[PDB]
């Protein structure tokens, strides 16, 4: 296993915001994550490409379509990054 | 500030408190000396590189008192705040409270279970379930917390008993079955089945740093060989399941007659072989074993003695304690999820109110609600620090706060004060980390509010929060019966002791200090070592003077046996209104049903009466006419109406009963025999002449009048005394049991149960003893049985003293142990002489 | 509540008239432990 | 006696002269009423003598 | 040892004291602050150690791990999944240390030396000069045997 996956499991339970290949931004509390980037998230604010804001309460994202994730800022003092 | 070297940054612990899902509030408990503080030492060694155990001595990092070091037992419950990783690698914040396992300090556990959500019960694998374990299962179920069980001291199954593997599996299965039985006895929840397959039971050895569940050792297999689903592999390592080496499967039927179980074949026998190759074969075949398991050591590490080398090998093999973290996360709720039964159980005013719904979500901002239960002393002892948890809001240093005491109500507004928070700490065992804010869900140490706090307190905001009510006081597991009297040696130094007497009343939760009418200062306690610690802390830390202590005695109570021969009538001194009563005793077992809250007032007269007319076969005219019970909180003494409506108008009777119940509640305490409380009586009002004018219905006429009515009905119906009986469990070898029967023969006791411990050569003796005879009992056993037998005693019940306490024809010779008929008279006369009443009371006194 | 080379018998302790302390009920330790120096056959006879 | 000389802490017990040649069941038992009565007796006798004339 | 006259008060009234069992000196010594007036220079003793349940081996031909019947017999009587969801390990998966036997000849002696007195529980140390090793210290340190004469007790 590598370093960023341990950081991904470290950010579980917190509010992350992920952007996938379809240009959609999903912000909400990260419930579960695996070795691959399959992310189960809840209480999701959804931003499309045009700009519509939706409220989707349970989302499960496949790790293949993900461009990137945005993690909370207090993980710079996490032990695996020190 | 200066801090020791820690594997994680302190800013990570500062930022991790703001999330209420990643916190667990866990209380470790168990019986006396079953490995609590050593497991806490192992956790501190895991979290701190620079803190290590000595080669010959135990560390005891969370034993900071001098009494805890000199006695060798735990005295005060101590918190610690750590960050631990799980199996998968996620950091978690744990608030671990070490409670003492001795029975007399059970009050230190009740103050620990008020501010926590989960219980970790340590059980010795050699001794099994004992007295305090059985009491703490009950006290953890009745306080509505989740329960997990960790089995400590499995190396005693290896290095002391030298037991075969499947027999040790049978021993562990018997311990877990006994835990499941004690759960199913008290719990109404059928979903509390404990089993190691559910990740609910963890195995450990504290002396050599061993801790594993099924999942962690399956993770060890997955890290050694690879390509193994360890979470599926751990689902089949307990019970009657077998590995078949032909098909490589897990089947419930026997492949051969000599096929071992999977738990023996995969888990327990490699542990036996590791300990065997370290202990017995350190010189010949240890490097081959350490080269097979993948552990390398230094040549300087190979020259150590057997015990540090075994601890080092098990520490390098098993590594970090991830199974305990997995158990305490899976089976103990977060303070956000588990807040609702805590508010439903502990907050007065119900969860359905406005503030209960705000505290039910653990909101880190809004109404600041904190509940402080513990009071710690400084190094100087001149001031105290409060310790509690933050239910809602974020508490700040320098913020004005409102302290609310146990006597506060919304009607009175008397027990409240506005104070200023000096500093805020988070507590580690031997050092404290100073912060400036603490959010909701954490534990907090508050400086500067110690002045109005007596036992517990509630911290609120000064402005706003006008409907704030206090939380419940601590409901202890036992009742203190041991009376001791104190005096100063120099009578000019009396206000000094009265300082320390209200200081040890703050640090000790179940302590009760009072002043008698004769001027004697009486301290209540539960045992000998408890009051020994009381005297040590009192003198050496709060008095610095010499204090005389009297002979200890137990607290007596009053009762009746027969029905009174004559109706007891008395008038007020206004001579207009008369009350008449007959007193009778209660049925067998109803008093305990009051005491254990089965039968309750406040109910709307239907279910209450149906309980009486269903179980105890009360009539409808008797069940619908009960009014009140005990002095104060529902004591097992009962007010009953028998006035027929054909003679007494019940619409006029219903106005005076608000004064009658005050009369009864104030008359059922300090009874006429020796100014004590009543046991097991009902108080049946037969005739009542109620005054017509409202000025003749004053309470000042009728409340001492009803007090005298109570007293006359008590004195006519053959009054007797009652003494407390202790339950005693004796752990002794196979021959000392007869010596125990010899010793108990002289203290008016009787042995109820003698049971062999399965899987151990020791026996258990379960007996009852009078508490007035239990002074020096433990020293008698540990002297007559060469220190081999050990015994613990808790308060169990009350029974009637033999003899007549009113027989004036009995002459009492002083300084002599009197026989059985003289007991009640001796006790009654000597308690009247001690408290300061007359030398006798008559039948026609009231 | 209210010179002499020998040692005298008045210097003795444990002169206590207790039924528990005169017969102190020494241990035999699972029939396996032995008191050191006193003869092992004689200890097996006096068990 | 307690009008002019109160005793809030019962300090008149310490300082009471008592015969040590007798055993404790033989000498005077220091009950509080008896000690206060003895203090009252000695004070009432002491009030009758001017201290410039003689002193007890 | 050589040493390192109280009046009748309200506090030591024997009419207030219930005399039921006689209080002895070891009660004052075990609990130094409950029954003692003026407890100046006492020391707090150790409370209790858990019972070491080590059972000695008398026969070398028996195995080192054996159910010695001084131990009381255990009385005999869970979410077990079904055999149809067939979990299969890879072929190179083995239990740990299966080539090594359970017990050797030095196993029982190695366990018996773990509970030996000082220095027989050690395996390394420093030398001591021969006049600093008492050989009689345990013998008068333990207790007095029964049936001894008066002068031996003194
Ligand atoms: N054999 C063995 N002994 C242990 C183990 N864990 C603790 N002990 C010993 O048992 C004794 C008591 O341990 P403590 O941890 O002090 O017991 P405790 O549970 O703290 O007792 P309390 O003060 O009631 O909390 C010490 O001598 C420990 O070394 C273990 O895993 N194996
Ligand atoms: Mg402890």
């Amino acid at each position: 296993i590598g370093v960023p996956i341990k950081v991904l499991h470290e950010a579980e339970g917190h509010i992350v915001t992920c952007e996938t290949n379809t240009g959609e931004v999903y912000r909400g509390k990260l419930i579960e994550a695996e070795d691959n980037m399959n992310c189960q998230m809840s209480n999701i604010t959804v931003t499309y490409r045009d700009g519509r804001v939706a409220q989707l309460e349970q989302v499960y994202i496949r790790g293949s379509k993900i461009r990137f994730l945005i993690l909370p800022d207090m993980l710079k003092n996490a032990p695996m990054l020190k | 500030q200066t801090l020791p070297v820690t594997v994680y940054e302190m800013d990570f612990l500062a930022d991790l408190m703001d999330n209420s899902e990643l916190i667990r509030n866990v209380t470790l408990c168990g019986h006396l000396h079953h490995g609590k503080t050593c497991f806490v030492d192992c956790l501190i060694e895991q979290t701190h590189p620079e803190i290590r155990k000595r080669y010959d001595q135990d560390l005891c990092y969370t034993d900071i008192l001098f009494t805890e070091q000199e006695r060798g037992v735990g005295i005060k419950s101590t918190p610690v705040t750590v960050v631990l990783p799980d199996t998968k690698g996620k950091s978690y914040l744990f608030n671990i409270m070490d409670t003492p396992g001795h029975v007399n300090f059970s009050d230190e556990v009740t103050a620990g279970l008020r501010i926590s959500d989960g219980v970790v019960l340590f059980i010795d694998a050699a001794e099994g379930v004992m007295l305090n374990t059985e009491r703490l299962i009950k006290h953890a179920v009745q306080e509505r917390l989740a329960v997990t069980v960790c089995i400590n001291k499995i190396d005693r199954l290896i290095l002391e008993l030298k037991l075969p593997p499947t027999d040790a599996y049978y021993k562990l299965r018997h311990i877990v079955d006994e835990v499941n039985g004690l759960i199913s006895m008290y719990s109404t929840d059928e979903n509390l089945i404990l089993s190691p397959l559910l990740g609910n039971v963890c195995f450990s050895s504290s002396q050599y740093s061993i801790c594993f569940t099924l999942g962690s050792f399956a993770k060890i297999y997955a890290d050694t060989f690879g390509d193994i689903n360890y979470q599926e592999f751990a689902k089949r390592l307990w019970g009657d399941i077998y590995f078949n080496p032909k098909t490589r499967k897990f089947t419930k039927k026997a492949p051969t007659s000599s096929s071992q179980r999977s738990f023996v074949e995969f888990i327990l026998e490699p542990l036996y072989k590791i300990l065997a190759q370290v202990v017995g074969d350190v010189d010949t075949s240890l490097p081959r074993t350490l080269d097979e398991l993948g552990i390398h050591l230094t040549k300087e590490e190979l020259k150590l003695n057997i015990r540090p080398l075994l601890r080092l090998v098990c520490k390098k093999f098993f590594g970090e304690f991830t199974g305990f973290v997995d158990m305490c996360v899976q089976h103990i709720p977060s303070p956000k999820v588990g807040a609702k039964p805590k508010i439903e159980h502990t907050y007065t005013g119900g969860v359905d109110s406005d503030l209960g719904e705000a505290m039910s979500d653990c909101d880190p901002d809004g109404p600041l609600m904190c509940h402080t239960t513990k009071m710690y002393s400084t190094d100087d002892g001149v001031q105290f620090h409060a310790f509690g948890r933050v239910l809602s809001g974020t508490i700040h240093a320098g913020q004005p706060v409102k302290v609310l005491g146990e006597n506060y109500t919304l009607e009175d507004e008397e027990d409240s004060q506005i104070c200023t928070v000096g500093r805020l700490w988070i507590s580690v065992a031997r050092y404290h980390i100073e912060v400036n804010r603490v959010p909701a869900g954490n534990w907090v140490l508050i400086e500067g509010v110690d002045q109005p706090i007596v036992k517990t307190a509630t911290i609120t905001e000064p402005r706003g929060n006008e409907e704030a009510q206090i939380f419940r006081p601590l409901k202890f597991n036992t009742t203190s019966v041991i009376k001791i009297a104190v005096e100063p040696v120099n009578p000019s130094e009396l206000p000094k002791m009265l300082d320390g007497l209200r200081k040890v009343n703050k640090s000790y939760p179940s302590l009760t200090t009072k002043v008698e009418e004769s001027g004697e200062h009486v301290i209540l306690g539960t045992g000998e070592l408890y009051l020994d610690c009381v005297m040590h802390d009192l003198r050496k830390m709060y008095s610095e003077i010499d204090i005389k202590v009297a002979d200890p005695v137990v607290t007596f109570c009053e009762t009746v046996v027969e029905t009174s021969s004559l109706k007891c009538f008395a008038e007020t001194p206004n001579k207009k209104n008369k009350i008449t009563m007959i007193a009778e005793p209660l049925e067998k077992g109803l008093a305990e049903d009051i005491e254990n809250e089965v039968v309750q007032i406040t109910w709307n007269r239907k279910k209450l009466g149906e309980f009486f007319q269903t179980k105890y076969d009360w009539d409808l005219l008797a069940a619908r006419s009960i009014w009140a019970f005990g002095p104060d909180a529902t004591g097992p003494n009962i007010l009953v109406d028998d006035t027929l409506p054909s003679e007494v108008d019940k619409a006029l009777l219903g106005s005076v009963k608000d004064s009658i119940v005050q009369g009864f509640q104030w008359g059922t305490r300090e009874g006429p025999l020796c100014d004590e409380l009543i046991r097991n009586v009902k108080f049946k009002i037969l005739d009542a002449v109620v005054a017509q004018e409202p000025l003749h219905r004053g309470g000042g006429q009728i409340i001492p009048t009803a007090r005298r009515v109570v007293y006359s009905a008590f004195l006519m119906a053959t009054p007797r005394l009652m003494e407390p009986y202790y339950f005693v469990e004796v752990q002794a070898p196979a021959d000392c049991v007869s010596a125990v029967y010899t010793v108990l023969a002289r203290r008016r006791g009787h042995v109820t149960q003698d049971a062999p411990i399965p899987g151990s050569p020791l026996y258990t003796i379960k007996a009852f003893i009078p508490a007035i005879d239990s002074f020096g009992f433990e020293t008698d056993l540990r002297t007559h049985t060469q220190g081999q037998a050990f015994s613990l005693s808790v308060f169990h019940h009350w029974q009637i003293v033999p003899g007549d306490p009113l027989d004036k024809s009995i002459v009492i010779r002083p300084l002599e142990p009197q026989p059985a008929p003289h007991l009640a008279r001796e006790f009654m006369i000597k308690t009247r002489r001690r408290k300061g009443l007359s030398e006798d009371v008559s039948i026609s006194k009231f | 509540y209210l010179f002499v080379f020998e040692w005298d018998a008045s210097e003795d302790t444990s002169i206590d008239y207790n039924p528990l302390y005169k017969e102190r009920h020494q241990v035999q330790l699972l029939g396996r432990g032995f008191i050191a120096g006193i003869d092992l056959k004689q200890q097996k006879r006096e068990q | 006696y307690l009008t002019e000389h109160p005793d809030p802490n019962n300090e008149n017990i310490v300082g009471y002269n008592n015969k040590k040649c007798w055993p404790r069941d033989a000498r005077m038992r220091l009950m509080k009423h008896d000690v206060n009565l003895g203090r009252a007796v000695f004070w009432d006798i002491k009030n009758r003598l001017p201290r410039s004339v003689t002193t007890v | 040892f050589e040493p390192l006259d109280e009046d009748w008060n309200e506090f030591n009234d024997i009419n207030k004291i219930i005399i039921r069992q006689p209080i002895r000196t070891e009660y004052k010594i075990a609990f130094p602050y409950l029954y003692n007036n003026l407890p100046h220079h006492v020391h707090l003793t150790w409370y209790h150690t858990p019972n070491v349940v080590f059972i000695k081996t008398e026969d070398p031909d028996l195995p080192a791990f054996y159910f010695d019947p001084l131990i009381n017999p255990i009385s005999h009587r869970e979410p077990l999944p079904d055999d149809d969801e067939e979990f299969e390990l890879p072929e190179f998966v083995e239990p740990f240390l299966k080539d090594t036997p359970l017990y050797t000849d030095n196993t029982a002696n190695g366990i018996a030396l773990l509970w030996a007195p000082r220095p027989f529980n050690l395996r390394s140390g420093r030398t001591r000069r021969a006049l600093d090793i008492p050989l009689v210290k345990n013998w008068y340190r333990e207790h007095c045997p029964a049936g001894q004469p008066v002068k031996v007790r003194v």
